């Protein structure tokens, strides 16, 4: 029965639980890697005494946090648990294929571990650009294991996207149109469309890297008439959609949390929120070269990519102002999840603004490949994603487990994290403006003060992560079983109790057309 | 070069970098304003016992929330693009210098007349002369004439690198098989420092760039002396 | 050839409690054990190769 | 991208106001921003241009139908 | 031309066949169609079938509302949507 | 217990055996490229085929033999196959992008021209044109098969499907022979790289699509399809039209415009 | 469009069979002729050891590491030229 249930699952809630456990474990790995980064930088000089190992740590930190923490938690975990419940469906459209999207991730992560254990690892950056990542500068198996890890992660997510799009289109109540589905369900649909279209392009590019390294192709090697810059276009044609993939389910969860703890039945401006996410999804395919403003592109191309990139702040601003307008007039409940969501709004806004700075290709010449970019994305993406994840986890943990958390401990955890991430990443703006490069294991002496502060910040967030583990333990240890939650009339996922039974909606909801 | 506790850009050494400073000042004000307005409104929404929980009409306010950000973006894009097109405008340089990136050092070629080339390596910390800067000095600096428009051509003989000099507003990736052009003009004599800006393996942190800007007559004597 | 779909419908609808991947009978169990043994043993073998490849040899 | 369920009137109005007309407005901006007369090139009486094998059936026979004196030279050059 | 291909009438089985047979009778036991509302007054409540004694109703109170109002409807006296007051009455089997 | 029309699938081991097959194939390719051994790769290919065989066998059992494919379930599978084909279109789009990037801006190492100096392309009016007529003709014959099935005609469905498969096999054998006769190789710079990787992935998809058609042929011999319910045949025909359209793009781009 | 047929009415199985045997298979037969007329071995070109061709950055994982997977000795020279 254990193996049938947890290895042979065809159940959306149990597969969601597997993804949350996997993503939480990966989050420990990725946090440990980030602490090693900041330990190397925490004083001038060398700590590891091996800058290839430092480069391997940075590369693995990013792959772990993106492919094994954020996407499995947001899409595999919250998406599987919540989407079928929010539409009254009895499971996902392809409940068995869903299990393979899960089970592809432990082998994907094992391939990443293998890459770091053999030879001298893949110290490439998560971009994996040739020729650094080719067979002369990274001879041996590490880069090929990294490529295969990405292939398996990509297959998992492509099949998961097929599953979520099919489920959301085909399995709502017959009376429910797309414009009666909750915003989290929209956010998952749009994320899945982006995954469907973008991951096959990455798969093509990394396959061409694999064949240049092993079959004597020359897609990226000028000696054969290839071009390293072609790899960058293919990678970023996926990688820009990927940054919206990482945040869109977060936007969905934030809309639900802000609505709920404002005591409102609905988010402000629902159709504007749908418009904004669709517009971000669409524009997200036409801006990628802003990752390439220093490669030598023509000026008119730089001008186009600057302009298209700035257009995205318009629909994103609609979402920010709409979250503020959802708070407007609320009976505000100062729950820990609400604190996470308010932290998200502010930190996402800071990071999105420094992204707007970077969109100006003239200024990006000076800021590219510096810690300004690292500060932009650890605000807008890294800590945007983490804060929405923690808000969703605190808010929905009682649904998934049947048990309540201690709210005072959860507020303490929020406060420690908010201090820690700001101490870590705010000083990186100064490092970037004053010219410190990213991807460095050591820095000229002038940069010492802000590196020292940033590394001290990293330990504060470590204290928060350890506390989060204790808080989860305390809830399972004490066994306070949920009775009721408010606002079930506008939050269907709660209406089957906590946790809901293995099978829900065996008798579907009744929804008529008036 | 940067100095301890610095918060913003290195001082501008070239006119384009001056322009960038003023453009940055213009944009950062907007970032500050918008970020503080969002913070303020968050606190405004959270500090009243008054309520309004019935459905709110969104059309009127969404015009404000799209038109105003669109205007703001245009007010950023206009100076941004003017500077972009200024940078690209035809200049007619007096000198062309090539740089080739390698793991892990730069080489320089001055082949307008004479065939001069040399390598430029970081000074290890153990060899620095007293008062020299850790991770920044090189054995052979890029000697160049001040107050003159110079064409730099940038490539690589192995992996990607990127040739950067922040105080001149310069960062041009060094890609094998490609010859990327940028223009350099220093308003002042002096030593101007930069660091390799595309991850190129284990010694990416340790292949700096040092320009040495001197009057033309001194540049010519230095060139002549290489014969 | 003759249409024997009805006989397979009766087989795969028999109320014997078997999950669909085993409901064809003993052959299903053989093919399953073969597949699972290859998968699990190959996985153990791949972990050995990792250990081997993790050190200079 | 997304919705794909019913493509009804509501969806096509959403696309009209949410994507199509914003695109027209952006391109209208782009155009009325690169507008402004550009220097007319030196006149050169190339034989493959300003073709006259029969007079035009209007005007003096020598002016094209939407002749713009600022930018359309006659076979003998620009008009005064 | 020729024959030899079975028809659904001949060969559909299981739930597929149940859905096909019910559709012929004009019945919808498997909830494929959206039910059409009544006037929803106390005298003419919306009639909600269930195989049990309670079922979740979602009420789209006005056409084009994006917010759906969800609640369990129990057997017995008709209940009203907490947003619009429209009446629903459970009709077990 | 349910009163919806959707399919609650029995707990299954095939997702796990499929995921482990992927681990074995990828670690297997690594061991082949780097450690001179095909062992893991052979195990992985075997477990992959076993997993596909048993998983799709079970889908047939669930549908033809057990009746779980109600119209709502079939509609989901239609969306799923369309979305899968879209993802495969984007995968090929990356290889077309690489081909156009390299051929529209040929670098000095090529001679600054396309085709590169020293490359002698195949004549697109010879076997490549024959391959084009073969795949176009098989798009006509699969459409005859589909209409025969809908019209209840077993014999002509089987004849037309057999003709379709024969043409797919003919394409594959012609392409195998062309690969052998080609005077350029995958190691012949970016011309060989784009030619063999793009047409090779397409040839893999022809073999996949032909295999799917062969499954459908045997299921038709066994009377699985009804005149109205035959989604496996519909999906194999959509996939086969996808393979035909990718070939037309390859033929126009790489063989004709790129010669 | 630049076709020349007619039928329409209904496109049923009879029409698609007609197209299969009346247009598609004859086209395959004709291209099979065209092809089995321009068949034959042309004179292979002088070998020149161009550095953008016969690329070898890592040995192939089969044979002696220096032969492509579908190596044809008649038409595929090695980096050192044709084989004897
Ligand atoms: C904003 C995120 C929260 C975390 C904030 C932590 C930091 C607090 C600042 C909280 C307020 C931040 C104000 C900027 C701090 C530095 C002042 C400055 O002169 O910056 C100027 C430039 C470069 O300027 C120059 O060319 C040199 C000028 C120096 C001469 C005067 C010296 C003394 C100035 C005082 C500086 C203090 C050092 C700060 C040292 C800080 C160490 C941690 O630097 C930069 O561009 C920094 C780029 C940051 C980009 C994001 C901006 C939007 C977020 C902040 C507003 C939201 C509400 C905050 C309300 C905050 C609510 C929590
Ligand atoms: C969650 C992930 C995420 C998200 C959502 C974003 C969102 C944005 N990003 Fe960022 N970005 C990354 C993750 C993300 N990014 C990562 C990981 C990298 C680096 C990759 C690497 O090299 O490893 C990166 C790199 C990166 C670069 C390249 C810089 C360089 O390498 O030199 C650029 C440049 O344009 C950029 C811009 C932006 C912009 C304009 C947005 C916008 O979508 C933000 C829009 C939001 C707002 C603007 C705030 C809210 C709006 C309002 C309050 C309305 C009013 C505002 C105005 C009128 C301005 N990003
Ligand atoms: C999601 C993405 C993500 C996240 C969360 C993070 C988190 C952190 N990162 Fe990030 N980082 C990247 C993505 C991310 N990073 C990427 C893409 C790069 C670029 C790589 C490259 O250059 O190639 C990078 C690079 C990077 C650098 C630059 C290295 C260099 O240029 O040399 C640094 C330096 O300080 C840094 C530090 C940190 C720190 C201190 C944290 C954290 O310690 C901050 C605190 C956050 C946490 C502790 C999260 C904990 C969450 C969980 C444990 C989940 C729990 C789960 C459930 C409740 C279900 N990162
Ligand atoms: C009959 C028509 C063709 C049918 C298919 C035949 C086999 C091709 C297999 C296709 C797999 C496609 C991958 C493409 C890789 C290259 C193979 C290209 C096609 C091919 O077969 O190319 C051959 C080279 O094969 C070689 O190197 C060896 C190739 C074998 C090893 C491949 C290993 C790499 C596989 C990696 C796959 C990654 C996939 C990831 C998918 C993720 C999606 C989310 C060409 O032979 P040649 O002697 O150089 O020149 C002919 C000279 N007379
Ligand atoms: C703005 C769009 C519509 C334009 C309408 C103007 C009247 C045209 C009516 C029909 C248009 C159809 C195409 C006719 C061919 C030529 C017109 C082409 C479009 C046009 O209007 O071309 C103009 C010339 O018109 C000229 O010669 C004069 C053309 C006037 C006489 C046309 C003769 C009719 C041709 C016979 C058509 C037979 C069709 C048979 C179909 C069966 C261009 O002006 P320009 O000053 O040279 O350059 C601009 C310099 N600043
Ligand atoms: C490089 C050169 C460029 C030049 C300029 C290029 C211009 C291209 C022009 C594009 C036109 C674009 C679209 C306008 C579309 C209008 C068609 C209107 C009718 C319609 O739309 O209804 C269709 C009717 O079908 C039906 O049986 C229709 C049946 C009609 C029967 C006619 C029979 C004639 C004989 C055919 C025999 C063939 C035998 C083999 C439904 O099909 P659909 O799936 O929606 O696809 C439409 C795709 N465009
Ligand atoms: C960076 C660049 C961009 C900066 C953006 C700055 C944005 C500032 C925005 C300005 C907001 C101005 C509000 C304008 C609309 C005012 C509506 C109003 O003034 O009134 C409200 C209407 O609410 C309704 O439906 C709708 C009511 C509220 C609609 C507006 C809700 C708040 C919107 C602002 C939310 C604050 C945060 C925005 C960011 C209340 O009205 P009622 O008729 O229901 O009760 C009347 C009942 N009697 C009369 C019959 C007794
Ligand atoms: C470098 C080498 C890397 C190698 C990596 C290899 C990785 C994976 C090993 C794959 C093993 C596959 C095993 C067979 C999977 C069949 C899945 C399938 O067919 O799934 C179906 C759904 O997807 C549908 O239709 C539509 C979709 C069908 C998808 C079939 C499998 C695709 C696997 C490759 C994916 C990437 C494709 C390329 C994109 C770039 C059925 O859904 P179930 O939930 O099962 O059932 C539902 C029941 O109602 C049916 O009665
Ligand atoms: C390698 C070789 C793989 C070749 C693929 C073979 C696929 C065989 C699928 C058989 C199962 C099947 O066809 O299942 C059908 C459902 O389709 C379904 O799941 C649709 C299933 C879609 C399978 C899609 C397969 C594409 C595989 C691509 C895999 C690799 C691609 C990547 C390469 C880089 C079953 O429904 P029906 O047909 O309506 O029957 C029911 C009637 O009898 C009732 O009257
Ligand atoms: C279902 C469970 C399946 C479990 C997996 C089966 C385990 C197989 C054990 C055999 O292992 C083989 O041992 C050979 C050594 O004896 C290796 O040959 C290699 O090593 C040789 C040197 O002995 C060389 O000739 C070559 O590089 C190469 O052939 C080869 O790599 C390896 O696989
Ligand atoms: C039922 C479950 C149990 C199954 C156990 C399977 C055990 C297989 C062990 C044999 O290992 C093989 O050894 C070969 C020789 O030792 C290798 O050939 C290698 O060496 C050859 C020498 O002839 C070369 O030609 C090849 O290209 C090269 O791949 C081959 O790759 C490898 O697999
Ligand atoms: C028409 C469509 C849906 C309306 C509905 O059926 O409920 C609505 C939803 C969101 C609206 C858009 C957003 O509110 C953002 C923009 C707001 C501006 O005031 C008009 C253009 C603007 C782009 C809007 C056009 C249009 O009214 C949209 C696209
Ligand atoms: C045996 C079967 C008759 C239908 C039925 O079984 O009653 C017939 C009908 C159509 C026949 C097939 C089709 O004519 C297509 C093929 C024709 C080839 O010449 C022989 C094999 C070939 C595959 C045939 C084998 C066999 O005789 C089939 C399969
Ligand atoms: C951000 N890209
Ligand atoms: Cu050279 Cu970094
Ligand atoms: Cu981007
Ligand atoms: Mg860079
Ligand atoms: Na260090
Ligand atoms: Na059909
Ligand atoms: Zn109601």
């Amino acid at each position: 029965m254990f193996i049938n249930r947890w290895l042979f699952s065809t159940n959306h809630k149990d597969i969601g639980t597997l993804y949350l456990l996997f993503g939480a474990w990966a989050g420990m790995v990725g946090t440990a890697l980030s602490l090693l980064i900041r330990a190397e930088l925490g004083q001038p000089g060398t700590l590891l005494g091996d800058d290839q190992i430092y480069n391997v740590v940075v590369t693995a930190h990013a792959f772990v946090m993106i492919f094994f923490m954020v996407m499995p938690i947001m899409i595999g975990g919250f998406g599987n648990w919540l989407v079928p419940l929010m539409i009254g469906a009895p499971d996902m459209a392809f409940p068995r294929m869903n299990n393979m999207s899960f089970w592809l991730l432990p082998p994907s992560f094992l391939l990443l571990l293998a890459s770091s254990m053999v030879e001298a690892g893949a110290g490439t950056g998560w971009t994996v650009y040739p020729p650094l990542a080719g067979n002369l500068a990274h001879a041996g198996a590490s880069v090929d294991l990294t490529i295969f890890s990405l292939h398996l992660a990509g297959v998992s997510s492509i099949l998961g996207a097929i599953n979520f799009i099919t489920t959301i289109i085909n399995m709502k109540p017959p009376a429910m149109s797309q414009y009666q589905t909750p915003l989290f369900v929209w956010s998952v649909m749009i994320t899945a469309v982006l995954l469907l279209l973008s991951l096959p392009v990455l798969a093509a590019g990394i396959t061409m890297l694999l064949t240049d390294r092993n079959l004597n192709t020359t897609f990226f090697d000028p000696a054969g008439g290839g071009d390293p810059i072609l790899y960058q276009h293919l990678f970023w044609f996926f990688g820009h959609p990927e940054v919206y993939i990482l945040i869109l389910p977060g936007f969905g969860m934030i809309s639900h949390i802000v609505t709920y703890y404002s005591g409102k039945k609905e988010p402000f401006g629902y159709m504007g929120m749908v418009w904004a996410m669709m517009s971000i999804g669409f524009l997200g395919f036409i801006v990628w070269a802003h990752h390439m403003f220093t490669v030598g592109m023509d000026v008119d191309t730089r001008a186009y990519f600057t302009s298209a990139t700035m257009i995205i702040a318009i629909p994103t601003g609609v979402k920010v102002f709409s979250w503020l307008a959802t708070l407007h007039g609320g009976n505000i409940k100062w729950s820990p999840a609400m604190m996470w969501a308010l932290g998200f709004i502010f930190l996402f806004t800071v990071g999105g603004l420094t992204g707007i700075v970077l969109a100006n290709s003239s200024l990006d010449i000076v800021l590219h490949d510096t810690y300004y970019v690292v500060a932009h994305f650890h605000y807008v993406l890294s800590m945007g994603a983490v804060f929405a994840i923690m808000g969703g986890f605190v808010h929905w943990f009682p649904l998934f487990s049947g048990y309540t958390l201690n709210d005072t401990w959860a507020k303490i955890h929020f406060a420690i994290m908010f201090v820690g991430v700001n101490m870590t990443f705010f000083p990186q703006h100064f490092l970037g403006l004053s010219g410190m490069p990213r991807r460095y294991s050591d820095y000229p002496d002038a940069y010492t003060m802000w590196n020292t502060i940033s590394s001290m910040g990293s330990f504060i967030s470590l204290t928060a992560v350890m506390l989060m583990v204790f808080i989860i333990w305390e809830a399972f240890a004490s066994k306070r079983e949920v009775l009721t939650v408010d606002l079930t009339t506008t939050n269907l996922e709660w209406l089957n109790g906590c946790p809901p039974p293995y099978h829900t909606f065996e008798e579907p909801t009744y929804v008529n057309l008036k | 070069m940067a100095y301890p506790m610095q918060l913003g850009f290195q001082d501008a050494t070239s006119p384009i970098m001056e322009e960038l400073l003023h453009f940055h000042d213009h944009t950062l004000m907007i970032v500050f304003l918008i970020s503080s307005l969002v913070l303020y409104i968050i606190s405004l929404m959270l500090t009243t016992k008054l309520t309004h929980t019935s459905t709110m009409d969104a059309q009127e306010v969404e015009t404000i929330w799209t038109i105003l950000p669109a205007i703001i973006l245009i007010l950023i894009a206009l100076p941004s693009l003017r500077i972009l097109y200024m940078m690209d405008e035809i200049n007619n340089p007096s000198l062309t210098v090539k740089t080739m990136g390698h793991q892990w050092y730069w080489s320089y070629e001055y082949t307008d007349y004479e065939d001069l080339s040399f390598d430029s390596y970081m000074i290890p910390t153990s060899e620095l002369k007293p008062g020299e800067l850790r991770l920044l000095e090189v054995d052979n600096r890029v000697v160049l004439p001040m107050e003159m428009t110079i064409r730099m051509l940038v490539s690589s003989e192995d992996v990607l690198h990127s040739w950067a000099v922040p105080s001149l507003g310069l960062k041009t990736d060094a890609i094998p098989g490609r010859l990327n052009q940028t223009t350099l003009m220093s308003s002042r004599p002096g030593l101007y420092y930069g660091q390799c800006s595309e991850i190129c393996g284990s010694n990416h942190s340790f292949m700096p760039i040092v320009l040495e800007l001197v009057p033309l007559k001194y540049f010519e004597k230095w060139s002549a002396s290489m014969l | 050839f003759e249409n024997r779909v009805a006989e397979k419908q009766k087989l795969f609808q028999e109320d014997n409690g078997l999950p669909v991947h085993l409901k064809g009978g003993a052959t299903d169990n053989i093919l399953y054990r073969v597949t699972m043994t290859l998968c699990l043993g190959g996985t153990l073998y791949s972990l050995y190769c990792l250990g081997w490849a993790s050190f200079p040899h | 991208k997304g919705d794909h369920g019913g493509t009804g009137a509501r969806t096509w109005r959403f696309l009209t106001f949410g994507l199509a007309l914003p695109s027209v407005a952006l391109c209208t901006l782009n155009s009325w921003l690169h507008s402004g007369h550009r220097e007319r090139p030196a006149f050169i009486p190339y034989h493959h241009l300003r073709i006259r094998t029969k007079p035009f059936s209007w005007g003096d026979g020598n002016h094209t139908f939407f002749h713009n004196p600022r930018v359309n030279p006659l076979p003998t050059g620009y008009e005064k | 031309s020729g024959g030899g291909v079975p028809t659904d009438e001949e060969q559909a089985t299981g739930l597929e066949r149940e859905v096909m047979l019910a559709a012929r009778k004009g019945q919808d036991p498997y909830n494929i169609l959206a039910p059409k509302a009544t006037s929803g007054t106390k005298e003419d409540p919306n009639l909600v079938p269930s195989i049990t004694n309670k079922r979740i109703v979602g009420c789209i109170c006005e056409e084009d509302n994006s917010t759906v109002i969800w609640f369990w409807l129990h057997k017995g006296e008709a209940q009203r949507c907490p947003s619009c007051g429209t009446h629903y009455k459970l009709v077990p089997h | 217990h349910q009163t919806h029309a959707y399919h609650m699938v029995n707990p299954s081991p095939w997702p796990l055996t499929g995921a482990l097959s992927a681990l074995l194939m990828t670690s297997g390719l690594t061991m082949w490229f780097h450690f001179n051994s095909m062992t893991l790769l052979m195990i992985g290919l075997t477990t992959n085929m076993l997993t596909m065989y048993q998983w799709w066998r079970d889908v047939i059992r669930e549908s033809t033999f057990q009746g779980h494919h109600t119209p709502a379930v079939q509609k989901g599978l239609r969306y799923g196959m369309i979305l899968f084909i879209i993802s495969e279109v984007l995968f090929f789009t990356g290889f077309f992008w690489a081909f156009y990037h390299s051929s529209l801006a040929p670098t000095p190492e090529l001679g600054g021209c396309w085709p590169p100096t020293g490359i002698h392309p195949l004549n697109p009016l010879e076997v490549p044109l024959l391959n084009t007529s073969v795949l176009l003709a098989s798009g006509v014959s699969i459409t005859w098969a589909h209409h025969s099935l809908m019209e209840g005609d077993r014999k002509h469905m089987l004849q037309a499907l057999f003709i379709t498969i024969t043409l797919g096999v003919y394409f594959t054998l012609l392409q195998a022979s062309e690969y052998y006769e080609a005077p350029f190789t995958i190691s012949d710079g970016v011309y060989g790289s784009t030619f063999f990787v793009a047409t090779g992935f397409h040839g893999l998809h022809v073999i996949i699509g032909s295999t799917f058609l062969i499954v459908c042929f045997f299921r038709q011999l066994k009377f699985h399809f009804t005149s109205n319910h035959h989604f496996g045949f519909e999906a194999a025909a959509w996939y086969w039209h996808f393979v035909d359209v990718v070939w037309l793009f390859l033929y126009v781009s790489i063989y004709w415009w790129g010669s």
